[PDB]
């Protein structure tokens, strides 16, 4: 029981999957064959067992062309997933999330589903899904919405969590990226029970400054992608000093259905080239999760109010360090939470120590934590969508691409008005009480 | 001053007796098991209407706890029925304008097969006039 | 009445049931297998209200381990004293309850519930005279909280006869775990004051205040936390496990400190206050000083902010009755103020020879004072600020409950509330 | 012959039988096995005879809950008394007279009726019962009551004389003890014929003054109480003159049907560890019974009038040395009797010297006197009884608890006015006129 | 979305369209004889794109030869790479179209096009994946023009859901073949307008002027102006060809680079400017300031007399990409009020490893530029002044053409001017 299925769609969502993937089976200890030479046993969240002792993916990769998956396919990890799990079509979505949503997504989404549901029939308690995909890309939006749609339907309330790739003009982009964000954005949300953006631009800069990559390429913002999502995940993989069930992350995140986008931050992100310099402390680590330059998402979080703040710690840490740090931020001011939430934080630990891939970029460390708050600056980067969105809107450029595909020009100012509620919530959420 | 003593009674191992100090100031000296049944049999009901009471507070809550399970269930039923109409009517709308949109393109490109044929025709009326 | 069932509900629930039980055992000489070796026939006595007697003379707890989470449960087996307990008394799930008090009462636990009651059913059934039940848990939590209060309504319907005592552990913000604290708090405190005959309120904002201020202890643990209610557990229930002046029992009990039936929480106290380590010799005057003083309650109230219904100090030690009686009667009538003189004679005394492990003598307080409005007044106004905005609430209503219940709940415990005031102001004028 | 039968309810019952019985057998040479090696007779009206020369008692021990009479069943006396004069419950009246009286006393009425019913079948002469209990205990108050009501509908005719414990703070008390005195003093009124009410704050006073006990026990109590007790039964189990039948006990001391409290004062007291004591003379002994210190109910007979004043003399005592004792109180004191009754003195001389239990506190001495004294003095304790019931009743604290087990509130106002018509009554008799 | 199908109709089609694959078979390895002798697996890898694979491993162009003139056809059969075309698919007619529009698209081009669409027919079904069409062509002539455009809205009837795209020689009096070619250039783009979904205007007034100009011939020759088309058309077809960093596709292209369907008409740049059989070096710098030189622009316009609705720029060759994009950032901040602001990021770089032959360095440049107008007032002006005269109109009245098809026509390129001015003077406001 207690089961979580992953679903990685486009490019990027396969992408930050195999990431992923590579991560836990080298934290769990199981070969590019699935074989796991041996117990804990909370890895079977995420792995089902064949009678031959294999351990497989609790997953399904989607894409609507085949050349992403292909390298899956014929990669080092291709006898990890069943070939069923592995799902592709002939053409594209062409950046455009009306073809993801209709014109191409239509043609896959119930072979998708049945794959989804052959998943869901080896659940004896399942969880929920983690959906994993793009913005910016016409699968990874339009394709997603319609998944997401369509698992409300024969799921219902069964939690769905995202994590989304918001898009960054430094790491490739196409034009129409922010039609697709808003499009997919305003979809999505009723269907969505808690999003992890996480901002292309920010581990772009993160890879720069903190692991010295000049230029960094999709592999080194995927495997630090993926150290974040493992540390979220660890949680359900593994059973250390205080567990953070899948329904205890969001019950203490979100306050509001529609509030439900967490800002991550991770530390200490190190590069593998570094001079020596002795493990930071808890209080050190805890300290920069409150530092603007290890977040996911660019937004300033100090002029803002926070709602939640969830600690992941991970490796060597001990409870009475973890609360002796957060007593400290306790008292300080830069950190404002808003008059209607008497504490905001949860604090998971799990002892097994953060996992690096050889031949990567980061440093091996002795403990790592990665917070989950709810600010409202996130608001920030809605703000920055929603403006470039306008600039092309207010000219409808592009937008005959999209109404080609059976879309109605009503639907663009149907999700830019959701998103401009969006934002007015944020701004109502953080405003004080009588 | 005066005293008196008044033999009463002497036995093998006792001896009794009344003494009087002083007179008086005086002349003269100065339920049924029906009804005990009634009381406790009164006092059992009142006793046994009072559990009856709180066992009938405690089924009042047991049905109200199966009526949350119910509206749970039929919330999440009713978001699942929503989802599903309002998704029909989504791609209902979508099939519509595709099929509009290339009805729209076949019949422009119908009307230039239309448009050549006249102007093949016009070239006969022009022809076979010269020469 | 006898035997007692007791009751450990979530993650709270069983830490600090678990504390209770190698504290007690310690005491009874019961070592972690079940085997007697001690030297004394006063532990074996009254073991039978705890304990069961097994097979080659062993003694097991009459304990019931419950958890929507498997997790917390084999920790407990693990634990020093794990060994001990019944193995089919551990009843468990596998989803959890998510810090959702909706979740532990209407939606998980209601599926586990029953699960629990079989075993309650078939301990029940094994008492020659059950005196009633003993349920240790949190009310901040999901599971301690709402299936521990489901726990208790369906056992008050299946044994309305018997006394349900609870050790209900309140929330603060000083420790927490879950933001949603209060309203977990507040939906349990309007079950608990409903269906128990006693509730020690063990208050976590009073454990860590003691802690802090009192030990010193700049950053205190669970662990810290839980050495304190244990020491409190152990005194409180003195009266029922050793044969003293007080032939103990969980009814007479509560007829004795409960003057109104809503009015059963009770402010425990205890003295000396110890950390864990090589302590220190406190005198009959010290014990009996620390009965009014807030800093030694466990709950966090000012006993001289009300009056007292009824009080219990219990006097653990080799000590003099006489100088115990004449240090009483000092603080009554220096203190007269601080006490119902409708209620005559409200102070009770009680002395048990046996001291608690590691110190020669020690005082344990059992209150039920007005000033107890002050810990509901506390969770009142965090469940307001929260409420006023539904902040979180769709994590409730999504289990199927209504905003009319938690209306309802906050109601009926600033109802609490105005009761306790009025009999702070009620005076013998006639 | 003239059979008396003793029943002992609840604990302070049970215990103070114990006492009683075990005096009773010191005194008559009765071992505690029943064998009797060997005024006369007259040990008769207290134990009936075995086909096997046992001498068993006349008695029946009565408790809601078994751990009291399962130490007779296992102590000393065990083989003393017939299991099925032993009668006990499974859970006690918890402090309630409405839980021992209403829903637990109901249970157990039949088989102790048909167990004194049993005695009584041995009997050629029965004169009445003698009944033992608390004011406070639920048993005691409640059962008792219940007992007393049946007991005049099945033996109309027989006297009912009480040994009741008076309540005390300093000695083990419950806060709803004034209550279920209240109750059970108004319920058992018009059933009892004659009661002697021992105030456990006397005994305790006089164990602690007279006997040096820092600390007294219930043993400590319970000795002293029965040395009283065999002091006013010593007439009915030897051939005395005075109180020869219990109806004599109404004649003598109650001359006011309502009005049957008497107070007793027992003397001489003396240290068993107090060492060269001279024997105190009949003048010294009798001086004594007019000291407050000595009664058994705290209360100021000076500034209270009698009705009725016996002395009972056991040991070394000749009539000669009484009349001048009560010559000189005459004239030292204004002892004042009310206008309808004579000043004067019935008294008796039993010849049997006080006996001692071996190992106990008391010291033997050669002669001692009990004076029973019907003064209006006693209503003092009335009255401290029922301000303790007022000051709680006002807010009706505890009486929920009352109520649960199906009594009702009228019931706690009716016992409170018959109460006070029986202060009125006391207050009647202490003034007086035509 | 894999495989594209070329066609190339008329004289000019079919002289650049020759050239196009003699340039990418060289770039790929494929020999005269449709071999493989290349050594670098990157040349194989999307070869499927352009090229169908035959019996011996032979590659052969997915290219269907048209023409109304025997002519053309038979020299591009004898001319280098003349033996690799599939025999097949040359459809040529007899009778020729006399530079007349009207011929192409209404007379003798009318009985032709069944057998050409018969011959794309058979090589549509055999793709895996078809993306869509590639057309070589002029605009001037009558073939090429005519049929050229009737064609594509055959091909558009018969796949809609497919992408049109056109490399479309533009006529200009420097160079010219007759008076009536504004006419026949008029009517043409008044089909690519509807029909089209990406067009690059090829404009010989711009490779006559970068000949006499900047390369100094005094006398070019159509071998001349053929040699920048040909490097033009493999730098813009670069992203579809190779692996590189970015995936290629032919509508991805179209939705990043059309905001408005009618403004599809593409400004192709190149550098550096190569004479046509000549050696002789430039940097990355060097490379992005001819961005904005007029004088590398496969069109006569200035690009700062307008604005970039977007911009591709390709760099061919081993290069820093960091330097590329400094450069590249550098260029958009000095030249900002070139860019619309209204369209975020509407400037995408691409690099690719393999260099064209001959040059170790190379930059194309794709521009949807509102200064194309430029090009349509030049063509509609030439127009006017012959259409107000009614000159030579018998040519195509005579085929059953009437003059309010020319007023059509006419109308249609002048409100296609107007838009791009639209979009010119739009600001962010
Ligand atoms: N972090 C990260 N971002 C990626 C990755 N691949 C693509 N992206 C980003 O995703 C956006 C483009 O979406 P894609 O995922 O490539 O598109 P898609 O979902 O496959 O959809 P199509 O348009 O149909 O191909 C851009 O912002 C890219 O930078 C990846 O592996 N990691
Ligand atoms: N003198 C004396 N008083 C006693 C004794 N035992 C109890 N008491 C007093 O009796 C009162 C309490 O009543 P209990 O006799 O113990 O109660 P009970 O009759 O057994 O009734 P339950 O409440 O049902 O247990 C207090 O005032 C006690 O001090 C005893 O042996 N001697
Ligand atoms: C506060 C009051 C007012 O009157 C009381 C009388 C009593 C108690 C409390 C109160 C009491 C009882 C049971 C206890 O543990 C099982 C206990 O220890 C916590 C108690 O406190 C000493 C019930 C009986 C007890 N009676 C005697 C004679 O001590
Ligand atoms: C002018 C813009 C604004 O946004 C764009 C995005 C892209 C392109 C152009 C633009 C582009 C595309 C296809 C291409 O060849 C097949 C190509 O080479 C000519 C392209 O230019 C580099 C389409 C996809 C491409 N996406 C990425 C991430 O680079
Ligand atoms: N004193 C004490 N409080 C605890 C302990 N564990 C958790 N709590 C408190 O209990 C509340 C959370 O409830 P918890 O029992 O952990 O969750 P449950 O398993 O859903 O019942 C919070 O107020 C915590 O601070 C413990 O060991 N001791
Ligand atoms: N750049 C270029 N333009 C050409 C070539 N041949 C002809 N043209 C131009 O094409 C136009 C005439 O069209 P053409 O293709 O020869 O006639 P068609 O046979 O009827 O399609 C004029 O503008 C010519 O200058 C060539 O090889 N290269
Ligand atoms: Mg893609
Ligand atoms: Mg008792």
């Amino acid at each position: 029981m207690r089961e979580c299925i992953s679903i990685h769609v486009g490019q990027a969502g396969v992408q930050i999957g195999n990431a992923c993937w590579e991560l836990y089976c080298l934290e769990h200890g199981i070969q590019p064959d699935g074989q796991m030479p041996s117990g804990d046993d909370s890895f079977n969240t995420f792995f089902s067992e064949t009678g031959a002792g294999k351990h497989v993916p609790r997953a399904v990769f989607v894409d609507l062309e085949p050349t992403v998956i292909d390298e899956v396919r014929t990669g080092t990890y291709r006898q990890l997933f069943h070939p069923e799990q592995l799902i592709t079509g002939k053409e594209d979505a062409a950046n455009n999330y009306a073809r993801g949503h209709y014109t191409i997504g239509k043609e896959i989404i119930d072979l998708v589903l049945d794959r989804i549901r052959k998943l869901a029939d080896q659940c004896t308690g399942l969880q929920g899904f983690l959906v994993f995909h793009s913005f910016g890309g016409g699968t990874g939006s339009g394709f997603t919405s319609l998944l997401m749609e369509r698992l409300s339907v024969d799921y219902g309330k069964k939690s769905k969590l995202e994590f989304s790739i918001y898009p960054a003009p430094q790491v490739s982009t196409a034009v129409v990226e922010p039609y697709n964000s808003i499009l997919t954005t305003h979809t999505t949300l009723e269907h969505s029970d808690c999003a992890f953006m996480v901002d292309n631009e920010a581990i772009y800069d993160i890879c720069r400054r903190n692991l010295d990559i000049e230029r960094p390429t999709y592999t080194n913002l995927n495997r630090l992608i993926s150290q974040i999502v493992s540390s979220i995940t660890a949680s359900l993989r593994f059973d250390g000093a205080l567990n953070v069930d899948l329904t205890e992350f969001q019950t203490n995140l979100v306050p509001y259905p529609r509030i439900h986008f967490p800002l991550a931050t991770y530390a200490p992100v190190i590069s593998a080239e570094k001079a020596y310099h002795e493990q930071l402390s808890v209080a050190e680590i805890t300290n920069a999760c409150f530092e603007p330059a290890n977040q996911m998402v660019k937004c300033d979080p100090r002029h803002g109010k926070y709602m939640a703040c969830c600690l992941l710690y991970r490796g060597d840490v001990v409870p009475k360090d973890v609360n002796a740090a957060i007593a400290t931020i306790k008292t300080k001011r830069s950190i404002q939470f808003v008059d209607w939430c008497p504490t905001g934080f949860k604090v998971g630990i799990n002892y097994q120590p953060p996992t690096v891939v050889p031949g990567g970029d980061l440093a091996k460390v002795q403990r790592a934590v990665c917070m989950l708050s709810n600010t409202t600056a996130i608001a920030e980067a809605w703000a920055r969508l929603d403006h470039k969105f306008d600039l092309m809107y207010a000219k409808r450029a592009f937008v005959h691409w999209y109404v080609g595909e059976g879309m109605e020009e009503g639907e663009f100012s149907e999700a830019r008005e959701d998103m401009a509620a969006l934002e007015k919530d944020y701004e109502e959420v953080g405003v004080d009480s009588v | 001053a005066d005293m008196e003593v008044i033999e009463l009674n002497k036995a093998t191992s006792g001896q009794s007796w009344e003494v009087i100090l002083k007179p008086p100031s005086f002349d003269g000296v100065p339920p049924s098991l029906e009804e005990i049944q009634k009381k406790l049999e009164a006092a059992e009901e009142r006793r046994k209407y009072q559990e009856a009471e709180l066992l009938k507070h405690l089924a009042e809550k047991r049905e109200h706890e199966r009526e949350v399970i119910q509206k749970a269930i039929e919330e999440n039923n009713n978001f699942i029925k929503m989802a599903k109409e309002k998704l029909a009517q989504k791609m209902e709308s979508n099939k519509e304008n595709r099929e509009a949109h290339l009805a729209a393109m076949l019949e422009r490109l119908q009307e230039k097969d239309k448009h050549a044929e006249e102007v093949r025709k016009n070239k006969e009326l022009k022809e076979e006039a010269s020469r | 009445m006898r035997e007692i069932v007791h009751i450990q509900a979530g993650q709270c629930g069983n830490q600090i049931g678990a504390k209770f039980w190698e504290v007690i055992s310690d005491e009874h000489g019961i070592d972690p297998t079940g085997s007697y070796h001690g030297d004394s026939d006063l532990q074996l006595e009254r073991i039978n209200v705890y304990y069961n007697e097994a097979t080659g003379n062993k003694y097991v707890p009459r304990a019931i381990l419950v958890d929507l989470e498997p997790g917390t449960m084999d920790s407990v087996r693990s634990g020093p004293f794990g060994q001990i307990f019944r193995p089919d008394n551990f009843v468990f799930g596998q989803s959890g309850a998510g810090n959702n008090w909706a979740k532990g009462h209407y939606t998980e636990g209601a599926e586990l519930v029953d699960s629990v009651l079989d075993v309650v059913r078939k301990e029940s059934e094994s008492c020659d005279c059950l005196q009633g039940f003993q349920l240790t848990h949190s009310l901040g939590g999901g599971t301690g909280s709402g299936m521990g209060t489901l726990l208790i309504s369906k056992i008050r319907e299946e044994y309305p006869d018997r006394i349900m005592n609870t050790f209900s552990v309140m929330p603060s913000p000083k420790v927490s775990d879950t933001v949603v604290e209060p309203y977990n708090a507040t939906l349990s405190v309007h079950q608990l004051v409903e269906n128990t005959d006693e509730t020690y309120c063990i208050d976590n904002e009073a454990l860590y205040d003691i802690c802090f201020r009192t030990l010193k202890l700049t950053t205190p643990t669970y662990g810290d936390l839980n050495h304190l209610v244990s020491a409190t557990m152990s005194g409180v229930t003195t009266c029922l496990r050793f044969p003293g002046q007080l032939n103990a029992d969980l009814r007479k009990l509560a007829v004795n400190m409960v003057p109104f039936p809503r009015l059963h929480f009770f402010m425990p106290g205890f003295a000396p206050l110890t950390s864990r380590g090589s302590q220190q010799a406190l005198t009959v005057p010290e014990l009996t000083q620390q009965m009014f003083d807030s800093k030694n309650m466990m709950a966090a109230c000012d006993p001289r902010h009300g009056r007292y219904l009824t009080v219990a100090a219990i006097f653990r030690g080799r000590m003099s009755m006489k100088e115990v009686d004449e240090q009483m009667l000092n603080v009554q009538n220096k203190n007269s103020s601080y006490f119902v003189e409708w209620i005559p004679n409200n102070v009770k005394t009680a002395v048990c020879d046996i001291p608690p492990r590691g110190l020669k003598m020690s005082a344990t307080f059992i209150g039920n004072s007005t000033a107890i409005q002050e810990l509901f007044k506390r969770i009142s106004e965090q469940f307001t600020a929260m409420f006023r905005r539904k902040a979180f609430l769709h994590w409730y209503t999504g289990e199927g409950m209504d905003e009319m219940e938690f209306t309802e709940a906050e109601s009926n415990m600033n109802d609490l509330v105005s009761e306790y005031q009025q009999y702070q102001d009620a005076t013998a004028d006639e």
